[PDB]
C-alpha cells in the first residue's frame, strides 16, 4: 500500500489540515490579544471549557434551524475562504482557477450570518439592528470587488498564485493604492469590526443581533469573526504585498510577518480611529469607495494597454 | 465531475421541490439558496466556471439577499395563508401537478433522441467569456447596462416609501 | 395627568401621610410575581392615555421605552423625531422624606449623606445649617 | 466538607468556570458607581445597591434570563439586607428573592472588597459539584459548606492589640 | 489528471469537510455538555447593491482579459462605466441613496 502519488496526497492533506487549524488557533489568539491589549493560552482554553459546559439555550419563540444556521455561517464562510491563500510555495489548499471569485463568494454568502441572526432572534430591535448591519455590508460588498478587479486587471488572471508571481518586481500596493485602501475599507466593513462596529448604536430602536445569542454560539460569532481578520488581512498580504516573496528570510516567514503585521494594524484601527455615524458610512461607501474603485479600474486598464508594444 | 454533477442534481431538484411546497418564507428562501449552490455545483462540474461563481456571487448572493430583506421587512407572521395551507390541498394542486407532468413528459420526449457525444467537462474560463463579452457581444454588453438601469430605475420609482 | 410619580400606579395609601407605617412591610413572592407579569406585557398593553400622551398610532408614531442612575422614558417617535416624551421616574424612591421623621436630628445625617451621593458633605450642609437654626447655634469660623 | 444539594475532568470544568467568569453589573445605586455583556452571556450577577420596589422585577427578570451555571455576589448593605433602607418602598435585600453566593459588607464596600468577593466565589466555584451533562450522572448541583470568612480569619482579628491614634492622616 | 491536480482536489475535499465538520462537532459539544435548569430604504440600498452586483460582474469578467481585448475592449468598458457612473450619480442627487433626508 505504498506508493507516491498516494504519499503526495496525504502529504498534501496534512498541509492543508495543518493551515486549517493555524488559521483557526491563530484567531482565537486573536482574540486573546485583543481581549488583552484593550497563560493567555490556559485562559483561552478556560473560556473554551466554559462555552463547552454552559447550557445552550436556544428561545422559545424561535425558529431553531436558523438560529443555529447563522453561527456556523460567520464561522465558515471566510474561514472557507482562506482556502486560496498561498502561504508559501507549495503551500496552497486549492490553486482555483478562480481564486479572488471564491472569495466574493465567500463575502456573499457571509451576509447571511447577519441577517439570519437577526432574523431568528425574535426582537423587533434586533432586527432592525440586523438590517442595518446588512445594508452596511452591503453598501460595502458593492464595491470589494472592484477594488480586487484592480489588481486582477493588472495580473491578467483570477489565480492567487498568478497574482503573488505577478508581485515579483513590485507589490502591488504601489501601483493599487486605491484598490488597497477601498479593499481595506470593504474588508473591515465586511467583517463587521471597527469602526463598523455596531451600526444599532445610532438608534435605540436597535439592538446588537449577538444579543440572545450565548454560549458555543457566541463562540462561533467571535472566533468566525477574528478568522474573518484573519483571512482579510492574508488576503491583503498576497494581494497587494507580493504574498510570500521577500528578498532574505524563508517566504512563510516573510507571510506570517505581514499578515501579523496587517492583524496588528487592525487591532490599532480599532483602538484609535473613532465610530462615524451610520448614514456618514453609507454615504461614504456609496458615494465615495464605488466611484474610485471604477476610476481605479478604468485607469489601471488605459496604463496596461499603454505599456503594450 | 460525474458524481459532483449528479448529486448536486438532486440536492438542486429536491431543494426547489421542498421550495415550492414549504409555508415559511425564510425556509423557502433557505432551500432556494441550498438549490442554488447545488446549481453552481452543477456549473463547476460542467466546467462553466464563471457560471458557477456568478451563481454564488450574485443569485444565492446578491438577489436571494434582496428577497431576505423584503420578507424580513414585511414581517410576515401568518398573514392568513400560512393557517390557510391551500396548496396542499389535493384539488388546489393536483391539477397544475399534472399540467407540468405532461409538459415535463414531452419535453423529456423532445430531449431524448438528439445525437449526443457528451460533455466533455473541459473549462472554460472566465478569460474566454470575457473575451466573448467584449467581442463578438458588446453591443449585449452596453445594452444590458441600459437594461439594469431600467430596473434601477422602474424600482426606485414604484419601491420608494415617501 | 394627576398620577403616582414616586410609587407604582397599584400601590395603596399616601407613605408620607402620619398614619402611615414607615418601615417595610412583608416582602411577598405573589406580589413579585404580579409585578413582573404587569412588566410581562406592559409594551403590549401600553395605553398612551395613562401617560399624559396623544395621538396613539396616524400609523406612523412608535412609542418605546428606553433604560446617572437607571430610569425609563417612554418616546413618541415621528420617524427618528421625538414628538413627546415623558420620563418615569421613581425607580429609586429610598423614603428619605419618611426616614426624617423615623431618626433623630443626629441620626439623620448619613441619610443627608445617600441624597446625590456624588455629593457628601455638600448634601450634609443644608441640614446641618437648618438644624442650628433650629438649634440657635452659630457656628465658629473654623 | 459537608455540601447541600472521572474527578479530574470534574476539576478542569470547575477550574475552567473558576478563571473565566463573566458579570453583568448591575447599577441600582451609589455601591455602583463606587465599584466602577448580555445577561445571557453573563454567569456572575453583581448586585450593587438597593432593591426598590418598583425595579425588583426587573432585577428578578435580568436574573432569569441569566443562563446556568449562575453566581450571585450582593455588594454592599442595602443588596444584603436592606441596609439603613429599611422602608416602605425598598426590599430588605436581594436575598429575598434570588439565591446569593457572596455577601460583601460596606456602605459602599471598597473595589478591593469586590476583588476579595471575586476571590471568595472562585474557590467557591472550585470546590463544587455540577452535573457534567443533562443525561450522564446525577443532575443535582452540590455547593460546599465553607468555613465561614470570621471563623477562619478570627484569630488574627482577635490578636490585634494597637492601632494607630485617629489624630493623623 | 496530474496527481498534483488530484492531490490539490483531495486537499481541498478535505478542508471543507473538516471544516465544516469542525463547526458543527463543536456546535454539537456545546449543545450536548453541561447540565439544564420598518423602512423602504433598506429595500432601496439591497435593490442598488443586486443592480451594481451584476454591472461589477460585467467589470470581472473584463478585468481578466483586458489585454486580449485591446483598446476596442477598452472603449465599451468606458462606455459601460459612464451609464453605471450617470446611473450612480442620478441615484445620488434624486436622494434615493441619502439616508438622512
Ligand atoms: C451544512 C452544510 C451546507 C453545505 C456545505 C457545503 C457542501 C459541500 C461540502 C463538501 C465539498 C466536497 C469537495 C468539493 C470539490 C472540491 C474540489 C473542486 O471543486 O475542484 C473543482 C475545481 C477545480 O478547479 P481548478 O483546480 O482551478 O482546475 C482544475 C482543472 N480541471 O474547483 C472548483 O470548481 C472550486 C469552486 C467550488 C467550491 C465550492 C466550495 C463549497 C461551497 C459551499 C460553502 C458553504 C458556506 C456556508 C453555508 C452558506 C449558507 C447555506
Ligand atoms: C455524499 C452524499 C450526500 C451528503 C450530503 C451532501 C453533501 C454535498 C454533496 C454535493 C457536493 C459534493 C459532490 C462531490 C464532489 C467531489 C469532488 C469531485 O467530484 O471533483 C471532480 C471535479 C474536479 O474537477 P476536474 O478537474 O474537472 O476533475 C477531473 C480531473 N481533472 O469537480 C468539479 O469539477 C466540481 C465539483 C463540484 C463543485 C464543488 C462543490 C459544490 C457543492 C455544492 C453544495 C450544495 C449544498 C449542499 C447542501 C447539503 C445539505 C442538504
Ligand atoms: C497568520 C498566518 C496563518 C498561516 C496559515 C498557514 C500555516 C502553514 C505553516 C507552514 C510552515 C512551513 C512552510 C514551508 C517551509 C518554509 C518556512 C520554514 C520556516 C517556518
Ligand atoms: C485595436 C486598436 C483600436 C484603436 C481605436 C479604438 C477606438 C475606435 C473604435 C471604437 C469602437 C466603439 C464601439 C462602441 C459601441 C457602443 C455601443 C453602445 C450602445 C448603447
Ligand atoms: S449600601 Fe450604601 S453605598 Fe451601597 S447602594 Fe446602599 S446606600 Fe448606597
Amino acid at each position: 500500500w505504498i506508493s507516491p502519488e498516494l504519499i503526495e496526497i496525504l502529504l498534501t492533506i496534512l498541509k492543508a489540515v495543518v493551515i486549517l487549524l493555524v488559521v483557526v488557533t491563530c484567531g482565537a489568539f486573536m482574540s486573546f490579544g485583543e481581549r488583552r491589549l484593550l497563560g493567555g493560552s490556559l485562559q483561552l482554553v478556560a473560556d473554551m471549557i466554559k462555552m463547552f459546559f454552559k447550557e445552550d439555550w436556544i428561545p422559545k419563540f424561535s425558529d431553531r434551524v436558523i438560529f443555529t444556521l447563522a453561527p456556523m455561517i460567520a464561522f465558515t464562510s471566510l474561514l472557507l475562504a482562506f482556502a486560496i491563500v498561498p502561504v508559501s510555495p507549495g503551500w496552497v489548499v486549492a490553486d482555483l482557477n478562480i481564486g479572488i471569485l471564491f472569495f466574493l463568494m465567500m463575502a456573499g454568502l457571509a451576509v447571511y450570518a447577519v441577517l439570519f441572526a437577526g432574523w431568528s432572534s425574535n426582537n423587533k430591535y434586533s432586527l432592525l439592528g440586523a438590517m442595518r448591519a446588512s445594508a452596511q455590508t452591503l453598501s460595502y460588498e458593492v464595491f470589494l470587488g472592484l477594488s480586487l478587479m484592480g489588481v486582477v486587471a493588472q495580473a491578467g488572471s483570477f489565480n492567487m498564485t498568478d497574482i503573488v508571481n505577478s508581485q515579483a518586481h513590485v507589490w502591488n500596493v504601489i501601483p493599487q493604492f486605491f484598490g488597497f485602501i477601498t479593499f481595506a475599507i470593504a474588508g473591515v466593513a465586511v467583517c463587521h469590526r471597527h469602526p463598523f462596529d455596531q451600526p444599532e448604536a445610532e438608534q435605540e430602536l436597535a439592538d446588537g443581533y449577538h444579543i440572545e445569542y450565548s454560549g458555543m454560539k457566541f463562540g462561533l460569532f467571535f472566533v468566525g469573526e477574528y478568522i474573518g481578520i484573519v483571512t482579510i488581512s492574508a488576503l491583503m498580504v498576497t494581494l497587494f504585498f507580493g504574498g510570500w516573496q521577500g528578498p532574505l528570510l524563508p517566504p512563510f516567514i516573510w507571510f506570517a510577518l505581514k499578515t501579523a503585521f496587517f492583524m496588528m494594524m487592525f487591532i490599532l484601527i480599532r483602538a484609535s480611529l473613532p465610530r462615524p455615524r451610520y448614514d456618514q458610512v453609507m454615504s461614504f461607501g456609496w458615494k465615495i469607495c464605488l466611484p474610485l474603485t471604477l476610476i481605479n479600474l478604468l485607469v489601471t486598464a488605459a496604463v496596461i494597454l499603454w505599456q503594450a508594444q | 465531475m460525474e458524481f459532483a454533477f449528479y448529486i448536486c442534481g438532486l440536492i438542486a431538484i429536491l431543494a426547489t421541490l421542498r421550495v415550492i411546497t414549504h409555508t415559511n418564507p425564510v425556509h423557502a428562501l433557505l432551500y432556494l439558496i441550498i438549490s442554488l449552490l447545488a446549481i453552481s455545483g452543477v456549473f463547476f462540474s460542467l466546467g462553466a466556471y464563471f457560471a458557477g461563481a456568478l451563481e454564488i456571487i450574485v443569485y444565492a448572493g446578491a438577489i436571494m439577499v434582496l428577497f431576505v430583506f423584503v420578507v424580513m421587512m414585511l414581517n410576515l407572521g401568518g398573514s392568513e395563508i400560512e393557517q390557510e395551507r391551500q396548496w396542499l390541498k389535493p384539488q388546489v394542486w393536483i391539477g397544475p401537478a399534472i399540467l407540468s407532468a405532461i409538459m415535463l413528459v414531452v419535453i423529456v420526449y423532445a430531449i431524448l433522441g438528439v445525437n449526443d457525444q457528451g460533455i466533455d467537462g473541459t473549462p472554460i474560463s472566465a478569460k474566454a467569456v470575457g473575451i466573448t463579452l467584449f467581442g463578438p457581444y458588446v453591443l449585449a454588453v452596453e445594452l444590458a447596462s441600459m437594461l439594469l438601469l431600467a430596473g434601477l430605475v422602474v424600482a426606485f420609482h414604484v419601491g420608494r416609501e415617501e | 395627568n394627576l398620577r403616582r410619580i414616586m410609587m407604582p400606579q397599584t400601590w395603596k395609601g399616601h407613605p408620607l401621610r402620619k398614619d402611615y407605617p414607615a418601615r417595610a412591610t412583608e416582602f411577598s413572592p405573589f406580589e413579585l410575581t404580579k409585578a413582573k407579569q404587569d412588566l410581562e406585557m406592559e409594551a403590549l398593553t401600553f395605553k398612551p392615555e395613562e401617560w399624559g400622551m396623544k395621538r396613539g398610532t396616524n400609523e406612523d408614531f412608535m412609542f418605546l421605552n428606553l433604560g446617572h442612575g437607571a430610569f425609563r422614558i417612554v418616546l413618541q417617535l415621528d420617524g427618528e423625531e421625538i414628538v413627546d416624551c415623558v420620563p418615569d421616574i421613581g425607580y429609586h424612591h429610598r423614603g428619605a422624606e419618611k426616614m426624617g421623621e423615623r431618626q433623630s436630628w443626629h441620626s439623620y445625617i448619613p441619610y443627608t449623606d445617600r441624597i446625590e451621593y456624588l455629593g457628601g458633605c455638600v448634601n450634609e450642609m443644608p441640614y446641618v445649617l437648618a438644624v442650628e437654626k433650629l438649634a440657635g447655634i452659630t457656628v465658629p469660623d473654623r | 466538607m459537608d455540601y447541600t444539594l472521572m474527578g479530574k475532568l470534574n476539576d478542569m470544568v470547575n477550574w475552567g468556570r473558576k478563571n473565566s467568569i463573566w458579570p453583568y453589573n448591575f447599577g441600582l445605586s451609589c455601591c455602583y458607581v463606587e465599584m466602577v455583556a448580555s445577561p445571557r452571556q453573563a454567569d456572575l450577577m453583581v448586585v450593587a445597591g438597593t432593591c426598590f420596589t418598583k425595579m425588583a422585577p426587573v432585577i428578578q427578570r435580568l436574573y432569569d434570563q441569566m443562563l446556568e451555571p449562575k453566581w450571585v455576589i450582593s455588594m454592599g448593605a442595602c443588596a444584603n439586607s436592606g441596609g439603613m433602607y429599611d422602608i416602605y418602598s425598598v426590599v430588605q435585600g436581594v436575598d429575598k428573592f434570588i439565591p446569593v453566593d457572596v455577601y460583601i459588607p460596606g456602605c459602599p464596600p471598597r473595589p478591593e472588597a469586590y476583588m476579595q468577593a471575586l476571590m471568595l466565589l472562585q474557590e467557591s466555584i472550585g470546590k463544587e459539584r455540577r452535573p457534567l451533562s443533562w443525561v450522564v450522572g446525577d443532575q443535582g448541583v452540590y455547593r460546599a459548606n465553607m468555613q465561614s470568612e470570621r471563623e477562619r480569619k478570627r484569630g488574627e482579628r482577635i490578636a490585634v492589640t494597637n492601632l494607630r491614634t485617629p489624630d493623623e492622616i | 489528471t496530474s496527481t498534483e491536480v488530484i492531490a490539490h482536489h483531495w486537499a481541498f475535499a478535505i478542508f471543507l469537510i473538516v471544516a465544516i465538520g469542525l463547526c458543527c462537532l463543536m456546535l454539537v459539544g456545546g449543545w450536548f455538555l453541561g447540565g439544564r435548569a420598518l423602512s423602504a430604504k433598506f429595500y432601496l440600498v439591497a435593490m442598488f447593491f443586486v443592480i451594481f452586483d451584476v454591472e461589477a460582474l460585467y467589470l470581472f469578467a473584463w478585468s481578466t482579459s483586458i489585454r486580449e481585448s485591446g483598446w476596442v475592449g477598452f472603449v465599451e468598458a468606458a462606455i459601460f462605466i459612464f451609464v453605471l457612473l450617470a446611473g450612480l450619480v442620478y441615484l445620488v442627487r434624486i436622494g434615493a441613496l441619502d439616508w438622512t433626508p
